[PDB]
């Protein structure tokens, strides 16, 4: 069963999107009531 | 007296509906990336469902 690395690496790449060098959405809101001028 | 097998394998015993029955979950996961491999031991086992 040796040469585990050939599939251990496959297991590793899965979680290879850890939060580094990446961005997430940020939301800015507003609220207005009864029309405006 | 002798007797030949006389199609005892296919005719005298006729036929019957057969299949497999789930009994346990050997592996269950999800993955986003390259293809999938799963190497499963054949020891003391007869069939699997995928």
């Amino acid at each position: 069963n040796s040469h585990f690395e050939g599939i251990d690496n496959a297991l590793q790449t899965l979680q290879e999107y850890s939060p580094l060098g990446r961005s997430v959405a940020v939301d800015f809101g507003f609220s207005i009531i009864g029309g405006w001028s | 007296a002798l007797v030949s097998l006389s199609t005892l394998r296919g005719a005298l015993g006729g036929g019957s509906i057969s299949g497999i029955i789930p009994q346990e979950v050997l592996f269950d996961q999800w993955r986003a990336g390259g293809n999938w491999e799963v190497s499963q031991s054949t020891q003391n086992r007869t069939g699997f469902i995928v």
